[PDB]
Protein backbone atom coordinates (compact mmCIF):
# COMPACT_ATOMS: atom_id res chain seq x y z
CA UNK A 1 0.00 0.00 0.00
CA UNK A 2 1.73 3.38 -0.84
CA UNK A 3 0.19 6.70 0.67
CA UNK A 4 -1.98 5.15 3.45
CA UNK A 5 -1.59 4.59 7.22
CA UNK A 6 -0.51 1.60 9.79
CA UNK A 7 -4.15 -0.44 9.90
CA UNK A 8 -4.84 0.12 13.71
CA UNK A 9 -4.21 -3.55 14.91
CA UNK A 10 -7.44 -5.00 14.97
CA UNK A 11 -9.23 -2.45 12.71
CA UNK A 12 -8.96 -4.51 9.80
CA UNK A 13 -9.88 -7.73 11.32
CA UNK A 14 -10.51 -9.65 8.16
CA UNK A 15 -7.61 -9.27 6.46
CA UNK A 16 -5.69 -12.74 5.21
CA UNK A 17 -2.30 -12.94 4.37
CA UNK A 18 -1.15 -15.91 2.50
CA UNK A 19 1.87 -17.87 2.99
CA UNK A 20 3.92 -19.69 0.71
CA UNK A 21 6.55 -21.95 2.49
CA UNK A 22 6.64 -19.23 4.70
CA UNK A 23 7.36 -16.09 2.13
CA UNK A 24 4.62 -13.85 1.87
CA UNK A 25 2.05 -14.21 -1.37
CA UNK A 26 -0.67 -12.40 -1.43
CA UNK A 27 -3.28 -10.97 0.37
CA UNK A 28 -6.83 -12.56 1.05
CA UNK A 29 -10.34 -11.18 3.11
CA UNK A 30 -12.30 -13.64 5.44
CA UNK A 31 -15.77 -14.02 4.43
CA UNK A 32 -16.90 -16.84 6.77
CA UNK A 33 -15.05 -18.84 9.16
CA UNK A 34 -13.70 -21.17 6.15
CA UNK A 35 -13.51 -19.33 3.37
CA UNK A 36 -11.54 -17.13 2.47
CA UNK A 37 -11.47 -14.25 -1.37
CA UNK A 38 -7.97 -13.53 -2.78
CA UNK A 39 -7.12 -13.27 -6.66
CA UNK A 40 -6.85 -15.76 -8.95
CA UNK A 41 -2.89 -14.53 -10.24
CA UNK A 42 -1.68 -15.16 -6.58
CA UNK A 43 -1.79 -18.97 -7.47
CA UNK A 44 -0.42 -18.91 -10.98
CA UNK A 45 3.09 -19.54 -10.16
CA UNK A 46 2.33 -21.85 -7.43
CA UNK A 47 3.68 -25.92 -7.41
CA UNK A 48 3.46 -27.32 -4.48
CA UNK A 49 -0.61 -26.60 -3.45
CA UNK A 50 0.59 -28.00 -0.11
CA UNK A 51 2.41 -25.47 1.27
CA UNK A 52 -0.01 -22.68 1.13
CA UNK A 53 -1.03 -20.88 4.46
CA UNK A 54 -3.52 -18.62 5.44
CA UNK A 55 -2.67 -16.63 8.58
CA UNK A 56 -5.41 -14.36 10.16
CA UNK A 57 -4.94 -11.91 13.36
CA UNK A 58 -1.87 -10.60 11.40
CA UNK A 59 -0.23 -7.28 12.03
CA UNK A 60 2.91 -6.97 12.31
CA UNK A 61 5.23 -9.68 10.85
CA UNK A 62 8.19 -9.11 12.62
CA UNK A 63 6.06 -10.24 15.81
CA UNK A 64 3.56 -13.10 17.07
CA UNK A 65 1.57 -11.74 19.47
CA UNK A 66 -0.97 -14.50 19.92
CA UNK A 67 -4.10 -13.04 18.31
CA UNK A 68 -2.36 -14.69 14.90
CA UNK A 69 -4.61 -17.88 13.70
CA UNK A 70 -3.00 -19.96 10.87
CA UNK A 71 -4.73 -22.73 8.86
CA UNK A 72 -4.24 -24.65 5.53
CA UNK A 73 -5.67 -24.22 2.23
CA UNK A 74 -7.78 -26.84 1.44
CA UNK A 75 -9.21 -26.12 -1.82
CA UNK A 76 -8.32 -23.15 -4.17
CA UNK A 77 -11.26 -22.27 -6.49
CA UNK A 78 -11.00 -20.77 -9.54
CA UNK A 79 -13.54 -19.67 -12.15
CA UNK A 80 -12.90 -21.75 -15.47
CA UNK A 81 -12.83 -18.19 -17.43
CA UNK A 82 -9.60 -17.07 -15.53
CA UNK A 83 -6.80 -17.35 -18.03
CA UNK A 84 -3.43 -17.42 -16.06
CA UNK A 85 -1.30 -14.59 -16.72
CA UNK A 86 -4.19 -12.30 -17.77
CA UNK A 87 -6.14 -9.85 -15.75
CA UNK A 88 -9.85 -10.87 -15.98
CA UNK A 89 -12.07 -12.91 -13.78
CA UNK A 90 -9.50 -12.73 -11.13
CA UNK A 91 -11.15 -14.34 -7.90
CA UNK A 92 -9.91 -16.68 -5.82
CA UNK A 93 -12.45 -18.84 -3.35
CA UNK A 94 -10.00 -20.49 -0.73
CA UNK A 95 -12.16 -23.55 1.49
CA UNK A 96 -9.55 -23.49 4.87
CA UNK A 97 -8.47 -26.71 6.17
CA UNK A 98 -10.65 -26.14 9.54
CA UNK A 99 -12.28 -22.79 10.56
CA UNK A 100 -10.68 -19.91 12.05
CA UNK A 101 -12.51 -18.88 15.75
CA UNK A 102 -13.88 -15.79 15.76
CA UNK A 103 -12.20 -13.12 18.05
CA UNK A 104 -12.22 -9.03 18.46
CA UNK A 105 -8.79 -9.78 15.92
CA UNK A 106 -10.25 -11.71 13.37
CA UNK A 107 -13.58 -11.15 11.79
CA UNK A 108 -15.06 -11.51 8.49
CA UNK A 109 -15.82 -8.95 6.42
CA UNK A 110 -19.69 -9.58 5.05
CA UNK A 111 -20.22 -10.71 1.46
CA UNK A 112 -23.03 -8.91 -0.07
CA UNK A 113 -25.84 -9.71 -2.33
CA UNK A 114 -25.52 -8.92 -5.69
CA UNK A 115 -28.22 -6.74 -6.18
CA UNK A 116 -27.44 -4.53 -3.03
CA UNK A 117 -23.70 -4.51 -4.05
CA UNK A 118 -24.85 -3.14 -7.94
CA UNK A 119 -27.64 -0.63 -6.80
CA UNK A 120 -25.98 0.41 -3.27
CA UNK A 121 -22.23 -0.02 -3.07
CA UNK A 122 -21.34 0.79 -6.08
CA UNK A 123 -21.83 3.97 -5.71
CA UNK A 124 -20.43 4.60 -2.29
CA UNK A 125 -17.20 6.76 -3.31
CA UNK A 126 -14.53 5.36 -0.87
CA UNK A 127 -13.47 2.23 0.52
CA UNK A 128 -10.62 0.92 2.44
CA UNK A 129 -8.01 -1.13 0.77
CA UNK A 130 -5.32 -3.09 2.92
CA UNK A 131 -2.07 -5.33 3.24
CA UNK A 132 1.42 -5.83 3.81
CA UNK A 133 2.62 -5.07 0.34
CA UNK A 134 5.13 -2.80 -1.40
CA UNK A 135 5.03 0.87 0.78
CA UNK A 136 6.49 2.75 -2.89
CA UNK A 137 7.10 1.22 -5.88
CA UNK A 138 10.14 -0.95 -5.83
CA UNK A 139 10.29 -0.44 -2.32
CA UNK A 140 10.72 -2.65 0.50
CA UNK A 141 7.15 -4.36 1.71
CA UNK A 142 5.33 -3.19 5.19
CA UNK A 143 5.97 -5.38 8.23
CA UNK A 144 2.71 -3.54 9.79
CA UNK A 145 -0.65 -4.28 7.95
CA UNK A 146 -1.35 -1.10 5.91
CA UNK A 147 -4.72 0.41 5.10
CA UNK A 148 -6.06 3.63 2.48
CA UNK A 149 -9.29 4.98 1.36
CA UNK A 150 -9.44 4.84 -2.48
CA UNK A 151 -12.41 6.70 -4.33
CA UNK A 152 -13.86 4.74 -7.06
CA UNK A 153 -14.66 5.27 -10.46
CA UNK A 154 -17.19 4.64 -13.26
CA UNK A 155 -14.77 2.84 -15.46
CA UNK A 156 -16.15 4.86 -18.54
CA UNK A 157 -14.53 7.55 -16.22
CA UNK A 158 -11.07 6.00 -15.32
CA UNK A 159 -11.01 4.97 -19.18
CA UNK A 160 -10.71 8.83 -19.99
CA UNK A 161 -9.02 9.52 -16.35
CA UNK A 162 -6.24 7.11 -17.83
CA UNK A 163 -3.29 7.42 -20.04
CA UNK A 164 -2.41 -2.52 -22.12
CA UNK A 165 -5.45 -4.33 -21.11
CA UNK A 166 -9.04 -3.33 -21.28
CA UNK A 167 -10.96 -2.78 -17.98
CA UNK A 168 -14.08 -5.16 -18.35
CA UNK A 169 -17.43 -5.49 -16.36
CA UNK A 170 -15.45 -7.82 -13.79
CA UNK A 171 -13.75 -4.73 -12.90
CA UNK A 172 -13.15 -1.44 -11.48
CA UNK A 173 -10.67 1.13 -11.29
CA UNK A 174 -10.10 3.14 -7.62
CA UNK A 175 -7.48 5.26 -6.35
CA UNK A 176 -5.61 8.23 -8.00
CA UNK A 177 -3.98 9.13 -10.75
CA UNK A 178 -1.38 11.86 -9.35
CA UNK A 179 1.08 9.22 -8.11
CA UNK A 180 0.76 9.24 -4.57
CA UNK A 181 -1.67 6.35 -3.21
CA UNK A 182 -3.12 2.99 -4.11
CA UNK A 183 -2.42 -0.49 -3.70
CA UNK A 184 0.74 -2.54 -4.93
CA UNK A 185 2.04 -6.13 -5.90
CA UNK A 186 1.80 -7.74 -2.85
CA UNK A 187 -1.14 -6.16 -1.91
CA UNK A 188 -2.71 -8.65 -4.70
CA UNK A 189 -5.95 -10.43 -3.78
CA UNK A 190 -6.75 -8.56 -0.06
CA UNK A 191 -9.74 -6.10 0.15
CA UNK A 192 -11.46 -3.48 -1.13
CA UNK A 193 -13.82 -2.89 1.75
CA UNK A 194 -16.85 -0.91 1.15
CA UNK A 195 -19.14 0.65 4.64
CA UNK A 196 -22.53 1.12 4.62
CA UNK A 197 -24.89 2.22 7.64
CA UNK A 198 -22.92 0.78 10.02
CA UNK A 199 -21.07 -2.41 8.20
CA UNK A 200 -18.57 -3.04 5.91
CA UNK A 201 -18.62 -4.87 2.88
CA UNK A 202 -16.50 -6.94 0.52
CA UNK A 203 -16.65 -4.97 -3.13
CA UNK A 204 -13.43 -5.76 -4.46
CA UNK A 205 -10.20 -7.61 -4.65
CA UNK A 206 -6.60 -5.89 -5.28
CA UNK A 207 -6.51 -7.39 -8.97
CA UNK A 208 -3.82 -5.22 -11.17
CA UNK A 209 -2.78 -1.97 -12.70
CA UNK A 210 0.40 -0.15 -14.02
CA UNK A 211 3.44 -0.01 -11.28
CA UNK A 212 2.40 1.45 -8.52
CA UNK A 213 0.91 4.59 -7.57
CA UNK A 214 1.94 5.47 -11.59
CA UNK A 215 0.68 8.68 -12.37
CA UNK A 216 -1.36 8.47 -15.14
CA UNK A 217 -3.31 5.27 -14.31
CA UNK A 218 -5.56 4.05 -10.99
CA UNK A 219 -5.67 1.02 -9.19
CA UNK A 220 -8.07 -1.91 -10.73
CA UNK A 221 -9.68 -4.44 -8.70
CA UNK A 222 -12.18 -7.32 -9.26
CA UNK A 223 -15.86 -6.37 -9.24
CA UNK A 224 -17.15 -8.97 -6.60
CA UNK A 225 -20.37 -8.12 -7.13
CA UNK A 226 -20.23 -9.99 -10.31
CA UNK A 227 -19.25 -13.27 -8.11
CA UNK A 228 -21.95 -13.57 -5.55
CA UNK A 229 -24.17 -16.41 -6.62
CA UNK A 230 -20.75 -17.86 -7.92
CA UNK A 231 -18.80 -17.40 -4.54
CA UNK A 232 -22.18 -18.67 -2.81
CA UNK A 233 -22.83 -21.60 -4.33
CA UNK A 234 -19.46 -23.31 -4.29
CA UNK A 235 -19.53 -22.68 -0.19
CA UNK A 236 -22.59 -25.31 -0.15
CA UNK A 237 -20.74 -27.67 -2.48
CA UNK A 238 -18.36 -30.33 -0.69
CA UNK A 239 -14.81 -30.17 -1.03
CA UNK A 240 -13.28 -32.43 -3.49
CA UNK A 241 -9.75 -34.06 -3.69
CA UNK A 242 -6.84 -31.76 -5.12
CA UNK A 243 -6.13 -28.49 -3.58
CA UNK A 244 -6.86 -26.63 -7.23
CA UNK A 245 -10.74 -26.48 -8.53
CA UNK A 246 -11.73 -24.81 -11.19
CA UNK A 247 -15.32 -24.44 -11.27
CA UNK A 248 -18.14 -22.98 -14.22
CA UNK A 249 -18.42 -19.26 -14.61
CA UNK A 250 -21.11 -18.09 -14.17
CA UNK B 1 -40.13 2.63 -1.91
CA UNK B 2 -38.07 0.28 -4.12
CA UNK B 3 -34.77 -0.92 -3.51
CA UNK B 4 -33.05 0.81 -6.43
CA UNK B 5 -33.63 4.33 -4.41
CA UNK B 6 -31.65 4.91 -1.46
CA UNK B 7 -31.61 0.72 -1.02
CA UNK B 8 -35.21 0.60 -0.27
CA UNK B 9 -34.83 2.26 3.58
CA UNK B 10 -33.39 -0.98 4.26
CA UNK B 11 -30.31 -1.14 5.95
CA UNK B 12 -28.66 -4.41 4.36
CA UNK B 13 -30.44 -5.99 1.81
CA UNK B 14 -33.96 -5.43 -0.12
CA UNK B 15 -36.34 -7.51 -1.83
CA UNK B 16 -39.17 -5.97 -4.25
CA UNK B 17 -42.42 -7.49 -4.24
CA UNK B 18 -45.10 -7.50 -6.52
CA UNK B 19 -47.56 -4.66 -4.99
CA UNK B 20 -45.80 -1.29 -3.85
CA UNK B 21 -44.37 -4.12 -1.44
CA UNK B 22 -40.45 -4.47 0.01
CA UNK B 23 -38.68 -6.47 2.07
CA UNK B 24 -35.58 -6.49 3.94
CA UNK B 25 -33.67 -8.73 5.13
CA UNK B 26 -30.44 -9.36 7.05
CA UNK B 27 -27.01 -10.82 6.28
CA UNK B 28 -26.58 -13.77 8.50
CA UNK B 29 -25.34 -12.69 12.34
CA UNK B 30 -28.23 -10.48 12.35
CA UNK B 31 -32.02 -10.20 12.80
CA UNK B 32 -34.62 -7.72 11.39
CA UNK B 33 -35.68 -5.00 13.97
CA UNK B 34 -39.83 -4.79 13.89
CA UNK B 35 -39.23 -1.19 12.13
CA UNK B 36 -38.81 -3.23 9.31
CA UNK B 37 -35.27 -1.71 7.83
CA UNK B 38 -32.84 -1.82 10.62
CA UNK B 39 -30.49 -5.23 11.43
CA UNK B 40 -29.42 -6.17 14.95
CA UNK B 41 -26.54 -8.63 15.28
CA UNK B 42 -27.38 -11.75 16.76
CA UNK B 43 -24.08 -13.14 17.33
CA UNK B 44 -20.88 -12.14 19.24
CA UNK B 45 -18.76 -11.15 16.22
CA UNK B 46 -20.94 -10.48 12.99
CA UNK B 47 -19.43 -9.74 9.55
CA UNK B 48 -18.25 -6.55 8.85
CA UNK B 49 -18.00 -5.04 12.42
CA UNK B 50 -14.94 -4.13 14.03
CA UNK B 51 -15.01 -5.33 17.72
CA UNK B 52 -12.44 -2.90 19.14
CA UNK B 53 -14.98 -0.23 17.81
CA UNK B 54 -17.90 -1.02 18.39
CA UNK B 55 -16.66 -1.66 22.10
CA UNK B 56 -15.05 1.96 21.78
CA UNK B 57 -18.96 2.95 21.43
CA UNK B 58 -20.79 0.63 23.46
C1 LIG C 1 -4.42 -10.32 -12.87
C2 LIG C 1 -3.00 -9.94 -12.48
O1 LIG C 1 -2.51 -9.02 -13.45
C3 LIG C 1 -1.47 -8.17 -13.09
C4 LIG C 1 -0.89 -7.33 -14.11
C5 LIG C 1 0.12 -6.43 -13.85
C6 LIG C 1 0.57 -6.35 -12.53
F1 LIG C 1 1.56 -5.47 -12.26
C7 LIG C 1 0.03 -7.16 -11.49
C8 LIG C 1 0.59 -7.08 -10.07
N1 LIG C 1 -0.50 -6.80 -9.11
C9 LIG C 1 -0.92 -5.47 -8.90
C10 LIG C 1 -2.10 -5.21 -8.16
C11 LIG C 1 -2.55 -3.95 -7.98
C12 LIG C 1 -1.80 -2.86 -8.51
C13 LIG C 1 -2.23 -1.54 -8.31
N2 LIG C 1 -3.38 -1.26 -7.63
N3 LIG C 1 -1.53 -0.53 -8.80
C14 LIG C 1 -0.45 -0.72 -9.54
C15 LIG C 1 0.05 -2.00 -9.78
C16 LIG C 1 -0.63 -3.13 -9.24
C17 LIG C 1 -0.21 -4.43 -9.45
C18 LIG C 1 1.14 -8.46 -9.79
O2 LIG C 1 0.58 -9.28 -9.06
N4 LIG C 1 2.30 -8.86 -10.35
C19 LIG C 1 3.17 -8.04 -11.24
C20 LIG C 1 4.57 -8.73 -11.19
C21 LIG C 1 4.26 -10.21 -10.77
C22 LIG C 1 2.84 -10.20 -10.11
C23 LIG C 1 1.94 -11.24 -10.79
C24 LIG C 1 1.14 -10.90 -11.89
C25 LIG C 1 0.35 -11.86 -12.51
C26 LIG C 1 0.38 -13.18 -12.03
C27 LIG C 1 1.15 -13.54 -10.94
C28 LIG C 1 1.94 -12.56 -10.32
C29 LIG C 1 -1.01 -8.10 -11.74
CA1 LIG D 1 2.16 -10.81 14.31
CL1 LIG E 1 -21.93 -30.66 -4.00
CL1 LIG F 1 -3.40 -31.40 -4.75
CL1 LIG G 1 -25.00 -11.00 20.82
Amino acid sequence: IVGGKVCPKGECPWQVLLLVNGAQLCGGTLINTIWVVSAAHCFDKIKNWRNLIAVLGEHDLSEHDGDEQSRRVAQVIIPSTYVPGTTNHDIALLRLHQPVVLTDHVVPLCLPERTFSERTLAFVRFSLVSGWGQLLDRGATALELMVLNVPRLMTQDCLQQSRSPNITEYMFCAGYSDGSKDSCKGDSGGPHATHYRGTWYLTGIVSWGQGCATVGHFGVYTRVSQYIEWLQKLMRSEPRPGVLLRAPFP
Amino acid sequence: LICVNENGGCEQYCSDHTGTKRSCRCHEGYSLLADGVSCTPTVEYPCGKIPILEKRNA
